[PDB]
């Protein structure tokens, strides 16, 4: 009927409500797959060796600490 | 009423009164058509152009009245000129060709 | 040489789809952010909608930083932020853009009536917009596989044919499936499929849409406009100050609705791009996608969908396709209209102390109009040391400046105008006259041409300001130059009332008066006995005069002799110039024969010995009518004497009647009729009583007991002269008025026995009710009705114009006498008056040509042609003229306000439809709609059928709801046969031979058969016959000219039969058409001309079709015209009028036929 | 004044061109050019114009004829100052 509301309603209705166990379920994917690419990251000796030619560059004040990391586990 | 020159719209240049000093009259498409059945094609390019519509046209017409030469350098009315715009506003090329 | 790269003088316009690139070039910046002004600082945000680095600087020659403030300083852009140092009015210019994330629909060619996007690619709408949408897939280029190129499928099928084939087919949706599909379309192989098909099947469904379809692909080729063009890639953004933000007082800001409609685009837009970096789900990226759509098409065309409205008001916002459109179409010059300078108004009075040429104007407006002027002149003798003290001085008003505003009125005509302009004499130029007061003075012979009373009218000035507009106001629009109607060669100068009343009084004789039996030596002798009271004005006496005659070649004769004539017919003969006889004054001189001495005057001697004579008449007709003393009392009207009794005698009738009724001698309905009879005849008497009485009673004695002449009395004399009144009118004055009708339409059979004279009751006047209320209803709603139909008229004419000089054609019509029934309902010297001869004609004998080949016929011609018998002239016409795209002067005629032949580039069609428009509201099948039924071709409703081919018919097969005829030609082949419903009642004789053209059947025919089965010549005579006697029955004079040229832009196109160059079926100019065929009649083919048929179009109908989109996009729908044109990439040249006008150029007729011409010819040459 | 154009428009036929030269030529007078070729009563340049197309001794051919002549006349000065621009070469 175009009137772009109507043919949204219709779009998003055919999608189904999320059970209370369903949501765990994407969540704990979610998990896995940032991992994934964490230690996939953690994998590339540049990705390190670059990491530390950054640091190297905090304590000789060439840029600051809030520019590089947001913390560690804790 | 009577009016020479006054203020003038800001959209679309037009004569308007704004001191109420009136504006001018109102030329209609009616009386265009009058023109138009007698040969006058000045009397009317000068009605819709320089008396109106031409925001140079009618500066150098007033400095011409006053040095006392009698012409008009016309121009393009500024309804077309924007009218212009409001074509090429949308996806429609519109030129002036050749010379 | 080198053409030119810079300003010159443009010709034509061009107008085309626009590339992404191309509106990239217009784009001085991408407007990035929804920003407007800085909310504190008024200033420009920059890249907003409002930005100094796109667009433009806020103040005149100063950069918005403020770092450059010099007028030195121009092309400098400036370091801090850039903004390049130029006038403010470039911010009234530069355009922008703004770069779409995903492709977007033109609403334009999506929504057009016939969808553009939708056959070009011959795709329905519904698909288009059900893939634009993203509410189903669509297939793009589907190489080999399983699926048609345009097809297209739902979700599962678009996964089930991907698993079956994954690649070496492709599918998209949304808009950049629409982009894809018109990019990847190739429309040149399209086109060679498409003709194989359309010579296979024949079948009308298969080829009309063919044939369209078929054109639409070639011209779209050719054009040079790529299909791509029409899905969005970059929009252009409309300079900030055509839709400004500009403050008011109070500190309140106002601006155009377009602002809230681009600031969507953008943010919709940017999030989208926002949307894209953050991979968003495929429904929300969607329904962003459609929500860019939407926002784009409420921009360019609002109320195609959904009808946005603007923030806080109800009010939908007003966008760009609504800027253009209106009422009707281009306000740009539509009504209405445009203000103007140097004008003014005010209500207008009488000054009958002026000459015709001039006019009565007040002193204030002269001085405030000629303001410039007055500057330049006072400084150029040196009163006024410079401009400024030249101000000072005219705004101190001192005394001095009064003389030198008489310098510049005096040789300096001004344009005078009325509210209601119907013809060219709506506007008339005077001289100004310095005159006391704040009252325009307005010339009383003019009063007529405007149709102005003076109850409280209001007249406009406008000061003609070139020296092309003095020289035009007094050659051509000057009063005294129009002193003939435009639309019959009859003066509209005429004297009016109060002028006409003084001559009737004038020459007229009583029985026995002061002077009666007298003789005197001449006119000056004669006003010396009147002036000083020894005779009276109405005397019958025989003075000497002195006439003249000017037979003799080129040359006044004279002669004396003594005339038997009153004394105010010896005292106005002082006025009468020279050569006209004493005949035309010795007379009673009515307002008709006073109207017909001022034509013969002009005739005869000219146009100037007529102005200054029709000045004459108006100064001494209101001095002598002053004198006589001219009243009116009550008991200037007189009741007959036996009124009561009429009344009594048709009173008896009706009870007599109603006694047959209570007895059933007569039906009720019979009885209706009956006793509204007698109340009819009674009227009558009641008239025919009064008349005789009112008109000759005055009964008076010479020498002898009595004697009666017609009365002196006041009322009849008014209504004699032809000054004011009428039979009916006075008729309600004395004896009974009418019967009134009641609102169903049904007139009352009591009907109203009193009259003014005496009182009405209150029934009475509650009874007359209707009919005043009907009137003013009707007036005014006719006073609309004539409005539209000059409209139309102007608009279906207009651009006709004499071109040519002869375009030497012995082709013409036959003019006869309209010869009605009786005796001569119009005659033939009228018909023929001004016209031009087809062929010599002869004398009852012939090798004596009277009128040699052609030759315009004046009144000595005119009458040399009375004085034999000949009863029939061929007259050429505009209708059967050669001239293509125009007529030639030699077929039009002489009729103008001057008596000589037309002048080469007066523009014809103007005049032709003022000239039919204007006594419009004059008219009451019957009436206004009877004219405008025949000027639009419509078959009647219940129309008759003629033959359509010569030859011995007879009636064929049996009832099926037709029963064929069929007809038998002679030599020629039979198999004509008609299907004619057999219960409609027939004419034709079942045995009979019939012509074609034949009676086959009663009731009106339309006139398109007329045209078809009788010819050209037919039609149009049946046209101007049937239009002219509607007209004639009211009493207005239109000369057939006018109509003819109307006719003749009906039939301007024609649909060709055979072929050998063009299309079969196309309907086509037949100005085009034949100077083709007369082009290919030689050279080219030897000849392949091709045969046409000549078509009668309505006159809304042909006005259609216009060259020019300019003027076509003026009073048709805008949007389709625009696009229509669009698409083909149409190049107006101008040439026209219309087109003319809204550019803003001189008009290609009158003072501006010459330059157009040495444009034209400088045109397509070296 | 100049109550009726009359005259003029027998001289000249169509009564536009009649406008037309009457306005060059009224330029010519009203711009300092020329002077009048028949007494001026205080008519304004509109009207003496047309005095001159009534007595015949103005129109389109004379002004053309009279400007062509002009031409010469001043090529006939700047012959040796514009000769002189020989330093083209
Ligand atoms: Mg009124
Ligand atoms: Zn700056
Ligand atoms: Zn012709």
């Amino acid at each position: 009927t175009t009137d772009p509301v109507r043919m949204y309603m219709r779009e998003m209705g055919t999608v189904e409500l999320l059970t209370r166990e369903g949501e765990i379920d994407i969540a704990k994917r979610i998990e896995d797959g940032i991992n994934q690419v964490q230690c996939s990251v953690a994998e590339y000796p540049e990705a390190i060796t670059y990491l530390l030619e950054q640091y190297d560059r905090v304590e000789a004040e060439e840029a600051r600490l809030s520019d590089l990391i947001t913390g560690f586990v804790d | 009423h009577a009016r020479s020159t006054g203020s003038y719209s800001l959209v679309t240049q037009q004569p308007l009164g704004g001191k109420a000093q009136f504006g001018g009259q109102r030329f209609g498409e009616m009386e265009v058509w009058a023109l138009e059945a007698y040969g006058a094609a000045y009397t009317l390019q000068e009605m819709l152009t320089v008396k109106s519509d031409d925001v140079n046209g009618r500066t150098k017409m007033y400095k011409n009245i006053v040095d006392g030469n009698h012409q008009m350098e016309p121009g393009m009315p500024e309804s077309f000129n924007v009218l212009l715009k409001e074509i090429r506003s949308l996806g429609i090329n519109i030129e002036l060709e050749d010379e | 040489l080198k053409a030119q790269t810079k300003t010159e003088e443009f010709d034509a316009i061009k107008i085309a789809l626009a590339s992404p690139d191309m509106i990239r070039s217009w784009s001085f910046g991408e407007v990035k952010k929804p920003e407007t002004i800085n909310y504190r600082t008024f200033k420009p945000e920059r890249d907003g909608l409002f930005c100094a680095r796109i667009f433009g600087p806020v103040k005149d020659y100063e950069c918005l930083c403020g770092k450059y403030k010099r007028l030195k300083h121009r092309g400098v852009i400036c370091e801090k932020c850039g903004v390049e140092v130029t006038q403010t009015k470039v911010r009234r210019e530069r355009m922008g853009h703004i770069e779409l994330a995903s492709p977007t629909a033109h609403i334009w060619f999506l929504k057009s009536l016939p969808s553009r996007i939708g056959l070009l690619l011959d795709m329905p709408l519904r698909d288009i917009e059900r893939v634009l949408y993203f509410e189903s897939y669509v297939v793009i280029e589907g190489g080999m596989t399983n699926l048609e190129r345009q097809q297209i499928l739902t979700e599962e099928q678009y996964l089930d044919a991907l698993e079956e084939f994954g690649d070496e087919f492709d599918a998209k949706m949304g808009a950049e499936a629409i982009q894809a599909l018109l990019k990847s379309m190739d429309l040149e192989q399209e086109c060679e499929q498409l003709r194989e098909e359309l010579n296979e099947t024949n079948s009308e469904t298969k080829r009309k849409k063919l044939t369209k379809r078929i054109k639409l692909l070639e011209a779209f080729v050719q054009s040079g406009n790529k299909p791509e063009w029409m899905i969005l890639t970059v929009l252009p953004v409309l300079p900030p100050d055509l839709r400004p933000l500009v403050p008011l007082d109070g500190g309140r800001f106002a601006t155009s609705d377009l602002n809230d409609l681009y600031r969507r685009v953008i943010n919709r837009n940017n999030r989208l791009k926002r949307l894209l970096d953050l991979a968003a789900p495929d429904i929300i990226v969607r329904n962003e996608k459609r929500m860019l759509q939407e926002a784009v098409d409420a921009l360019l065309d609002n109320g195609r969908r959904g009808r946005a409205i603007t923030g806080s008001n109800k009010r939908p916002l007003k966008s760009l396709a609504d800027m253009i459109k209106g009422k009707q179409g281009r306000f740009r010059q539509n009504l209405l209209g445009k203000r103007v300078d140097y004008s003014g108004r005010s209500v207008i009075t009488v000054g009958p102390y002026l000459r015709l040429h001039q006019c009565g104007l007040p002193k204030k407006m002269a001085l405030e109009l000629f303001k410039p002027f007055i500057y330049g002149k006072l400084e150029l003798r040196g009163l006024a040391t410079t401009i400024k003290a030249a101000k000072k001085m005219v705004e101190r008003e001192e005394a001095v400046v009064w003389d030198i505003l008489d310098e510049v009125i005096r040789e300096h005509p001004v344009l005078l105008n009325r509210a209601p302009t119907l013809h060219r004499l709506g506007i008339q130029a005077f001289e100004p006259v310095l005159i006391e007061g704040k009252a325009i003075q307005l010339h009383p012979l003019v009063c007529a041409a405007y149709n102005a009373d003076f109850d409280g009218d209001q007249m406009a000035v406008h000061v003609p300001l070139t020296l092309e507009a003095q020289l035009e106001a007094r050659a051509l629009m000057m009063s005294t130059n129009n002193i003939l109607s435009p639309a019959n060669g009859e003066p509209i100068i005429v004297p009016s009332q109060d002028v006409v009343l003084g001559l009737y009084y004038m020459t007229r004789d009583c029985v026995n008066a002061k002077g009666e039996g007298m003789v005197l030596t001449g006119p000056k002798e004669a006003e010396r006995l009147y002036r000083s009271g020894l005779a009276s004005l109405h005397a019958r006496v025989k003075v000497r005069i002195t006439e003249y005659e000017k037979d003799a070649n080129g040359e006044l004769v004279a002669k004396t002799s003594l005339k038997d004539t009153t004394v105010g017919r010896a005292i106005l003969w002082m006025i009468v110039p020279k050569g006209l006889p004493y005949s035309i004054v010795n007379q009673a001189l009515g307002k008709k024969a006073i109207s017909k001495m001022l034509n013969t005057c002009y005739r005869i001697l000219g146009l100037k010995p007529t102005v200054i004579f029709a000045d004459q008449i108006m100064y001494t007709g209101f001095a002598y009518a002053a004198r006589s003393g001219a009243s009116v009392g009550i008991d200037d009207m007189v009741i007959p004497e036996k009124k009561h009794e009429i009344i009594s005698e048709a009173e008896a009738e009706v009870a007599e009647i109603q006694e047959q009724f209570q007895s059933g001698l007569v039906t009720a309905g019979e009885r209706y009729n009956k006793v509204i009879d007698i109340w009819a005849a009674a009227n009558d008497r009641v008239s025919k009583a009064m008349m005789d009485n009112l008109q000759t009673e005055t009964v008076i004695n010479r020498d002898g007991q009595e004697e009666k002449q017609v009365s002196f009395n006041s009322i009849y004399m008014m209504a004699d002269s032809g000054a004011r009144g009428s039979a009916a009118q006075i008729r309600q004055l004395a004896g009974m008025r009418g019967l009134m009708a009641k609102p169903d339409g049904s007139i009352i059979e009591t009907p109203i026995t009193a009259n003014f004279r005496e009182g009405l009751n209150v029934l009475q006047y509650f009874i007359s009710t209707h009919g005043a209320r009907k009137g003013l209803a009707d007036t005014a709603l006719k006073t609309a009705n004539s409005g539209y139909l000059t409209r139309r008229l102007v608009d279906v004419a207009q651009d006709l114009v004499v071109t040519e000089d002869d375009c030497g054609t012995h082709e013409g019509i036959m003019m006869t006498p309209v010869i009605e029934g009786g005796d001569v309902k119009e005659p033939l010297r009228d018909r023929v008056l001004g016209r031009v001869t087809a062929e010599d004609v002869l004398k009852p004998g012939t090798a004596d040509i009277l009128v040699p080949r052609n030759t315009l016929l004046h009144e000595q011609w005119c009458d040399l042609l009375e004085e034999n018998s000949v009863d029939a002239v061929k007259v050429r016409s505009v209708v059967s003229c050669d001239t293509d795209f125009g007529v030639c002067a030699h077929c039009y005629g002489r009729d103008l306000a001057r008596g000589h032949i037309i002048n080469k580039g007066e523009a014809i069609g103007v005049i032709a439809a003022q000239s039919i428009g204007e006594p419009g509201t004059q008219l009451t099948t019957g009436g206004l709609p009877r004219v405008a039924d025949l000027f639009e071709a419509r078959r009647p409703k219940e129309p008759a059928i003629l033959a359509e081919i010569s030859g011995i018919v007879s009636f064929g097969k049996e009832t099926k709801g037709k029963r064929r005829l069929v007809i038998t030609p002679v030599d020629g082949s039979d198999p004509y046969e008609e299907m004619i419903p057999k219960w409609r009642q027939l004419n034709v004789f079942e045995g009979e031979r019939v012509e074609r053209g034949d009676v086959i059947s009663d009731g009106p025919e339309a006139p398109h058969d007329i045209l078809r089965l009788r010819g050209v010549h037919a039609v149009t005579r049946y046209i101007v016959n049937e239009v002219q006697d509607v007209y004639r029955l009211q009493g207005v004079k239109i000369n057939d000219k006018h109509i003819e040229v109307i006719v003749r832009q009906m039939l301007r196109k024609a649909t060709i039969v055979n072929a050998g160059s063009s299309d079969f079926l196309e309907g086509e100019q037949v100005e085009y058409s034949r100077v083709k065929i007369a082009n290919r009649e030689l050279e080219a083919n030897g000849k392949v001309g091709a045969t046409y048929s000549r078509d009668l179009l309505g006159i809304t109908k042909a006005s259609l079709a216009t060259e020019s989109f300019i003027s076509a996009a003026s009073f048709q729908e805008t949007t389709r015209v625009l696009t229509e044109a669009a698409v083909a990439g149409k190049r107006d040249e101008l040439r026209g009028l219309k087109e003319n006008v809204i550019v803003g150029r001189l008009i290609p007729a009158g003072t501006g036929y010459a330059y157009h011409q040495d444009r034209m010819r400088r045109r397509a040459a070296g | 004044a100049r109550v009726t154009v009359q005259d003029a428009v027998e001289k000249i036929g169509n009564r536009f061109d009649l406008v037309l030269v009457a306005a060059r030529r009224a330029r010519q007078m009203q711009v300092g050019g020329k002077d009048p070729l028949v007494p001026e009563e205080n008519d304004k340049t509109t009207v003496i114009a047309l005095r001159e197309i009534e007595e015949g001794l103005i129109n389109n051919q004379i002004l053309d004829v009279r400007e062509r002549q002009e031409q010469q006349e001043q090529e006939a000065a700047e012959l040796q100052a514009v000769t002189a621009i020989a330093e083209g070469r």
